[PDB]
């Protein structure tokens, strides 16, 4: 066949992907990058020809063909030809070398004359000329221009530096440090004609094809690395750089190779890599005379490491001596003296790693350091469309550096270069709106850096931003978004406060640039409100619908969520995160093109889960399967993360995504109430006449004013709270209770006295307010708080007593206020011990009444208290009595799963497939069901520290529906209640609960 | 001990097989139970009255044996009894 | 042995030592023990642990033997050397005089002296590796040392002065280990001395071939007078304990002065022949001083360099290679000097340096050692003038050797020569005092 | 050879438990009931004192220390001292 060899070339060459034929004749080869190289002589083939014979000719011709394309091109530029001309007809590898040789020649003479300025503009113009050519160019040649730009920037940078030198000695020093590409206008053996000088040392360009690789930006640091590599190689020693991950040590060795026309073979060591394969590859590298880099050499297993390290010595000892043949893998194999071994050394937990002893007198160790960013910044600004790239790069860095020294040391704050690359990345669309000016940079600083800052640091940013550079007075997209945001919130129930507008604005501007968004804040900050409000405002402003998928991240396993593979049958089933993407990608049967897709993760985020998606967070925007595939994500599809803390996540994960730190709650105590009330009234409209509703909403408004409550909520803090929850999150507990207690007595509000009516209202409100602030209190404290309520409420208004109650007649509508009445119990001998026996107390009735009231509200209940305090019985007996609710008992243990909860429910529940909610999970019988979760603070948490079972209940409490673990669909639970008992978490055995779950609970400490 | 069943042992199909066998024995004894809930509560109640766990821990000082006494389930539903030393008379 | 792997002792080693103690009577034999133990086991420890075992063994004897007033006085002194406490001990006319002489060392802020006080008080001949080897009655020895030095060259003069028969064997590649195992079996029959340079690197082989080989060779006692030596590095791969216990142990703690190392660097340089300019030999002389000045700084840390850095004869070689190359590619005009410093200070030697603090120190050394017109003055006493017009290459070798022979290294060398302050040296002396004093108190209370 | 690590099953063989028969003597090991000889002997050997054995075993087991301690040095220096101090009485 012949054509079937092209597959295997990718491996044995590294640069090329597939080979080009005219069948009888080989016209050329194409690289993994897409670039097409054509040979000088097309190599003739016959059927009875061997692969080894024909391919060997190709390796030779592929190098010659590069020299041809190089000399052809170099000669052209020498004859005053614009570089824009050359690009279109010559392969990158060739044009790059031609530039380098001419550049070097042109600057070499320019050191003598000192005619730098004349050459500088000249170069600068070629840069601008290349840039504008790129905008109008075909994607393939688009790679080639960009790759060349990296180089031309290097050229001009060095010249500019050279212009600046105090003297000529200063210029000859700087020039010596640089990689100078010389050609011999003397000689034969053309493959050996090009050589490279640096620090006085020379190094022959071998002519291997490199294709068009992603070329690293030239840094002083990069040249120094190149300089150490050349210094080791000159004395026939191995190059080795140790240092922290992400310092680009292998990329350097890749680039150092390219600069010299070499495709480096990189061994990723200990990625479950066989010794037998490496031993083969080492023989091949010593024969073919290639460069091998050991990528993260440190990570090898001791048996392997010994064996490998000893082999490597053979090679490096063979070179230093120059032995023609060296023995390794117990066979006599010949050694090319062009061969080199490179070792990159990532650090361990213990320290920056070391080479094995034998390798210490065979290699030269060097310390890679992160690049001082200024130099990277300037080039990046140059590429976009500079304005003054030098001033911005100095100014941006100074400012970022300044923030770092001037802001508080906060965990998630990164003012490292990653951050400035990000400011710069965000800058490009921004430039489109405004200018390649500082002003566009200024805006991008506050688009990225500001959404992640917290109030103290928020001014430091503003103070030092104006201190370093002042740009402008007025902002675009100022009116238009804002009225679309106000209109969305009025509709949603929300209040546009300073902060809620702010964090809504911060968010709007970020979705634009960022595709992964993070929202971090305390439980009940306003996140769900911010994004649900902004996303809603965009369907008003753009006209694009949204399709939101809110998933609890840590309720499901990595297997339930990304895609789980079974070890033996290798049977691949979808998951949750991947399956909702296949609607958009695989079969966009309906309208997805014009829609916006948002996949929200409401639960706490951890390394293991984000690592399994890191590819979407990368510049890739594709999903990588454990087995089988990569699925690409559209620009519509945005992933949000709402969470309470970050401690677990990596700085690398933050800096890929857009981070939105909610310093404080978006909204005022009052404003919360306001929304809460109206949210409660809407529920009632479905089960209450408008005449009734209109009158009852009027009552609420005139009974409780904010001025009184402000002190009440303030005094709430001056109090000892078991199972602590903050004041702001306790609010929903008041209003939901209060409105239900008043809708309770609705009928007796028709005919009752208007002064007396207010007294019924005020009493209920004083009651509902008590359990919502002091319900989880000692009750020794409750009694104390009761007086505090009475104090701050109107003096004349019906005062609260410990056992204060409102009573109406058995057989006739009536109205009077009497408290503490008890039915009297007589039980037989056999009855004495029974799992369901209550001897009612003044306090059993007190708790059983309030407990029942909260369920009428349908707010979840946490009964916290000591063992044998009766929290289980009070809950059980109030419900074992009534026809309405039916109890279901689950005991939690240190390690209980979310399936146990489901299985216990399946016994008393019946799924119905009604088209109204799709799947629903009401109770197996008509009337309401109550899950009693006993020992709720018992199940343990992921090593990160996140109890999924609790988050699952939180899913049921907040979302009201859950995702099916195997079948992968949304089922909305109907009419089911969550109640829990727990012990004080000061007790041993006990686990601290997430505020994000306890916020939806009324807590009664008994 | 907190419940009187281990949920995991009998789940899914093995829940259905248990549930089938449960109906057989319940009727054999002479009682049919209207609901699915009425059945399981017989099963659990039977375990609670027929299975009896005695723990023998030697050094309660040991961190693994401390975890026994610690465990709430065991602590509440067990009768803790002390025999820690032989007295001079019993010796 | 708990702190360090090489510091092992068997019960039999203590017994054999106590037998040598023979071949108020109880009081004299006791004093014979302490001395003989200090004599045999001081050798297998480094200078820090020598001083630790000195101060400890001194208090192990004198607390039982002398007064209770003695006990708290010396202990309140060891507390001052450490950072435990500061006090003036209980003072009595003529009551104690040796103890009164010690506090004089501690109060004079002189630390090294007060630490060695306890060594002199043993009244023992501190055995020279030769004496130890001569006494020792085994054909095997492992001498570990810090990477700064190697006792390879001490062994050459040790063999020359008695019994000759020196055979240096590098363990390098398959060839060296393979040639090595051949030279081992043949030298024991012959009776020649053998050296196994830097075994730690070739160690995987040790556990298979040497571990069995040395264990099996109880006929090595039967074989001709022969002695095998192995060189280790203390900071480095941990030798098998069973092989280690079987073989005798020494720590080469002998550190050369600045001037001595300059003379030792320059010494070999004539063996290379002649391939370069007369001028070059001046630059090779410059590097000789430079290398001997950074190596001298390497030990002094933290005051001095931030971490322990190791510099090699490879670092000199890579530096001299660059120097030959710069003089080969440039004219003989002196001014090439600018990029000579940069390349030496940042690639050749600054390569291993990772901390920015220390990278500036290597540069500031190059500032002084390399750039220098007419007069350099490397050290306070010694001036190096640039090559004369006569341009004799044989004269200049002899001139530059003569400049070494003229000078004698001062008392204050580490502060005068390495341009770092005197107050830093004292700070360092104080800290190594604190380390010895601490570890001794810790040891006493533990027993 | 490794006493530190010890599985439960030997357990009935450590406590002297048996089910006696007309001629045969059986011991339960994990599952199978196996016949005991009586010519059969058991020793458990351990190398490190650092390794802790189960309380079950330690109580049924006769713990004997073949360890050449630091305490052994005091005993053994007296024998060497007396041979060089009063050779007439150490001989006798």
């Amino acid at each position: 066949h012949h054509d079937q060899v092209s597959k295997f070339m990718k491996k044995m060459f590294g640069s090329i992907e597939s080979i080009i034929f005219l069948e009888d004749f080989i016209t050329g080869v194409r690289s993994v990058e897409g670039e097409v190289l054509n040979l000088n002589e097309k190599i003739e083939l016959k059927d009875s020809i061997q692969a080894q014979e024909w391919l060997n000719i190709l390796d030779t011709e592929i190098k010659l063909s590069v020299f041809t394309q190089f000399r052809d091109c170099l000669g052209q530029i020498k004859d005053g030809t614009d570089i824009e001309v050359v690009v279109s007809k010559y392969i990158f590898q060739a044009i790059l070398l031609s530039a380098q040789v001419m550049w070097t020649e042109l600057v070499e003479k320019c050191l003598q004359t000192n005619q730098f300025s004349k050459y500088w503009k000249e170069v600068d113009m070629k840069i601008k000329g290349l840039l504008d050519k790129l905008n109008k160019s075909s994607d393939n040649v688009k790679k080639k221009i960009e790759a060349l730009l990296v180089e031309y920037l290097h050229f001009n940078n060095v010249i500019g530096q050279l212009k600046n030198c105090s003297t000529k000695e200063e210029a000859r020093l700087l020039w010596a440090k640089v990689q100078k590409f010389y050609q011999k206008n003397d000689t034969l053996d053309d493959l050996n004609s090009v050589f490279i000088s640096q620090s006085g040392y020379l190094l022959q360009y071998k002519f291997e094809y490199i294709g068009i690789p992603e070329r690293l930006i030239y840094t002083p640091l990069l040249l120094i690395g190149f300089a150490t590599l050349t210094d080791s190689l000159h004395q026939k020693y191995g190059g080795c750089f140790f240092g922290p991950a992400g310092t680009g040590k292998t990329e350097t060795v890749k680039a150092f190779g390219q600069n010299l026309g070499r495709v480096v073979v990189v061994f990723n060591c200990d990625d479950s890599f066989d010794y037998q394969v490496l031993s083969r590859l080492l023989v091949g590298i010593t024969q073919i005379g290639a460069w091998g880099c050991f990528d993260e050499f440190n990570r090898l297993d001791e048996k392997v490491l010994s064996a490998v390290s000893a082999n490597i010595q053979q090679i490096q000892n063979g070179l230093q001596v120059g032995k023609s043949h060296i023995t390794l893998l117990e066979e006599e194999t010949p050694l090319s003296p062009h061969t080199a071994v490179f070792i990159t050394l990532n650090p361990g937990y213990n320290g920056r790693s070391e080479l094995p002893e034998n390798l210490k007198k065979s290699f030269r160790e060097f310390s890679m350091k992160s690049p001082q960013s200024g130099t990277i910044a300037e080039m990046i600004l140059q590429i976009m469309g500079f304005e003054d790239s030098k001033s911005l790069a100095s100014k941006i860095v100074h400012f970022l550096e300044l923030l770092s020294s001037k802001c508080s040391s906060m965990n998630h704050y990164h003012f490292g270069l990653r951050t400035l690359k990000g400011v710069l990345r965000n800058c490009s669309p921004l430039i489109s709106e405004f200018g390649e000016g500082e002003k566009t940079v200024v805006e991008s600083l506050k688009r990225v850096i500001l959404p992640s800052l917290g109030d103290t640091d928020e001014l430091v940013f503003k103070d030092e931003l104006s201190k370093i550079f002042d740009s402008a007075g007025t902002p675009l997209n100022s009116k238009a978004i804002v009225q679309c945001l106000k209109d969305a919130g009025q509709r949603s129930g929300f209040s546009m406060s300073e902060e809620f507008l702010k964090k809504c604005m911060q968010f709007y501007y970020m979705q634009k640039t960022q595709q992964a968004l993070i929202l971090v804040g305390k439980a009940g900050c306003g996140k769900t409100a911010t994004w649900k409000t902004v996303i809603d405002a965009m369907a008003i402003f753009d006209g694009h619908a949204n399709v939101v998928y809110v998933i609890d991240t840590k309720v499901l396993t990595k297997e339930s969520l990304y895609g789980s593979m079974l070890k033996a049958t290798l049977e691949w089933r979808d998951g949750l995160f991947t399956s909702i993407l296949r609607r958009v990608n695989d079969d966009i049967t309906g309208t997805f093109k014009n829609s916006r897709i948002w996949v929200v993760f409401d639960s706490d985020l951890d390394p293991e889960y984000v690592e399994a998606m890191n590819s979407v967070l990368d510049d890739n925007k594709i999903l990588t399967l454990p087995n089988g595939e990569r699925l690409p994500i559209p620009p519509n599809f945005r992933i949000l993360f709402e969470t309470d803390n970050l401690d677990h996540t990596t700085p690398a994960t933050i800096t890929r995504c857009g981070l939105l730190w909610f310093s404080t709650d978006v909204c005022s105590i009052s404003s919360k109430i306001d929304h809460l009330l109206n949210k409660s009234y809407e529920a009632l409209d479905n089960k209450l006449s408008m005449f009734e509703l209109d009158k009852l909403k009027d009552l609420i408004s005139d009974s409780f004013d904010m001025a009184s409550l402000t002190n009440i909520f303030t005094c709430s803090n001056d109090l000892v709270h078991i199972l602590g929850v903050r004041t702001f999150n306790k609010l929903e507990t008041a209003v939901q209770l209060a409105v239900h207690l008043i809708s309770s007595y609705r009928q007796w509000f028709q005919n009752l006295d208007d002064k007396s009516l207010k007294d019924v209202i005020t009493l209920l409100i004083k009651r509902s307010l008590l359990y919502a602030l002091a319900g989880d209190s000692t009750g020794e404290s409750q009694r104390a708080f009761i007086q505090t309520i009475n104090t701050y409420f109107g003096h004349d208004s019906q005062e609260l007593s410990d056992y204060s109650t409102i009573v109406i007649a058995n057989d006739k509508l009536s109205f009077s206020s009497f408290c503490s009445e008890i039915p009297s119990v007589s039980l037989e001998a056999h009855e004495v011990m029974r799992p369901d026996i209550v001897i009612p107390t003044i306090d059993t009735i007190k708790h059983e009444k309030i407990f029942y009231d909260l369920l009428n509200s349908k707010r979840g209940i946490i009964l916290c208290g000591p063992p044998g305090s009766g929290k289980t019985m009070i809950m059980n007996n109030a419900l074992r009595n009534s026809s309405l609710y039916d109890v279901v008992g689950i005991n939690f243990s240190k390690d209980t799963t979310t399936e146990h909860i489901l299985s216990a429910l399946h016994r008393h529940t019946n799924y119905v497939t009604t088209s109204k909610g799709l799947t629903l999970l009401p109770k197996s019988d008509i009337k309401n069901l109550v899950l009693f979760c006993d020992e709720i603070n018992l199940p343990k948490l992921d090593k990160y520290g996140s109890q999924n079972v609790v988050l699952f209940l939180r899913q049921l409490m907040e979302k009201q529906g859950f995702w099916k673990t195997p079948e992968n669909k949304w089922v909305t639970i109907e009419r089911i209640h969550i109640v829990g008992a727990c012990n004080p978490p000061t007790d041993p055995g006990r686990i601290p609960m997430s505020e994000r779950f306890t916020r939806h609970a009324a807590i009664l400490y008994l | 001990l907190a419940n009187a069943d281990i949920p995991d042992l009998f789940q899914g199909e093995e829940y259905d097989k248990l549930l089938n066998n449960l109906r057989n024995k319940t009727r054999s004894l002479g009682l049919l139970l209207d609901t699915e809930q009425e059945l399981y509560d017989w099963f659990v109640g039977e375990i609670a009255k027929n299975l009896h766990v005695v723990f023998t821990i030697c050094d309660p000082t040991n961190n693994k044996s401390s975890a026994m006494i610690s465990s709430p389930a065991l602590f509440n539903r067990c009768i803790i009894n002390w025999m820690g030393d032989w007295d001079t008379k019993t010796m | 042995g708990q702190f360090h792997w090489f510091y092992g002792i068997s019960i039999g080693q203590f017994l054999s030592c106590f037998k040598r103690v023979f071949i108020t009577r109880v009081d004299e034999i006791l004093w014979l023990l302490y001395q003989e133990v200090y004599c045999q086991f001081s050798t297998a420890l480094d200078k820090k642990f020598k001083m630790i075992m000195a101060m400890t063994m001194f208090c192990l004897y004198k607390f039982d033997i002398e007064s209770e007033q003695y006990k708290e006085a010396v202990l309140t002194m060891i507390g001052v050397l450490s950072e435990s406490s500061d006090g003036v001990p209980k003072l009595t006319v003529d009551t104690n005089n040796d103890l009164r002489y010690l506090w004089d060392y501690v109060t004079t802020k002189s630390y090294i002296s007060a630490l060695n006080w306890f060594k002199n008080e043993f009244f023992v001949d501190e055995w020279n590796i030769a004496d130890v080897v001569a006494n020792s009655d085994n054909n095997y020895f492992t001498m570990a040392s810090e990477r700064d030095v190697d006792g390879t060259f001490k062994l050459i003069e040790l063999a020359k002065a008695s019994k000759e028969s020196l055979k240096i064997i590098p363990l390098g590649s398959i060839e060296n280990l393979n040639y090595a195992q051949e030279e081992i079996s043949k030298s024991k029959i012959e009776g020649g001395w053998i050296l196994l340079q830097n075994i730690q690197m070739s160690l995987s082989w040790v556990k298979t071939y040497l571990h069995k080989h040395v264990e099996e060779t109880k006929a090595a006692e039967e074989h001709e007078k022969f002695k095998m030596f192995m060189t280790c590095h203390l900071t480095g791969d941990k030798l098998p304990a069973p092989l280690l216990q079987r073989t005798d142990r020494f720590v080469y703690e002998d550190i050369p002065g600045i001037l001595d190392t300059v003379k030792d660097l320059w010494g070999s340089q004539f063996f290379t022949g002649k391939i370069s300019g007369v001028w070059s030999v001046y630059c090779t002389f410059l590097l000789s001083w430079f290398h001997a000045l950074i190596t001298a700084r390497t030990r002094l840390v933290p005051h001095g360099f931030s971490k322990k850095y190791y510099f090699n004869d490879c670092d000199f070689q890579f530096a001299s290679v660059y120097l030959e190359n710069v003089l080969a590619t440039n004219s003989t005009n002196n001014i090439p000097w600018a990029q000579v410093r940069d390349h030496i200070a940042t690639i050749v030697y600054g390569g291993k340096i990772d901390e920015e603090k220390d990278l500036e120190v290597v540069a500031k050394l190059c500032a002084h050692v390399f750039c220098g017109s007419d007069n350099l003055q490397i050290v306070p006493g010694v001036r190096i003038p640039q090559p004369l017009l006569q341009q004799s290459e044989e004269e200049e070798r002899a001139r530059l050797t003569a400049i070494l022979s003229n000078t004698i290294e001062p008392a204050d060398s580490l502060s005068s020569w390495l341009q770092l302050p005197r107050e830093s040296i004292l700070n360092y002396e104080r800290l190594q005092a604190k380390e010895v004093a601490s570890s001794t108190e810790q040891l006493l209370q533990e027993m | 050879q490794d006493g530190e690590f010890f599985d439960p099953i030997i357990s009935r063989l450590i406590s002297r438990e048996f089910n006696h028969a007309g001629n045969r003597v059986t011991v339960e090991i994990g599952d199978h009931e196996v016949d005991v000889s009586g010519d059969f002997k058991l020793f458990i050997h351990s190398c490190d004192p650092s390794g802790d054995i189960p309380i079950f075993l330690r109580s049924r087991v006769r713990l004997v220390h073949f360890v050449t301690n630091k305490e052994s040095i005091e005993t053994r220096i007296f024998d060497i001292t007396l041979t060089e101090e009063n050779a007439e009485m150490q001989r006798k």
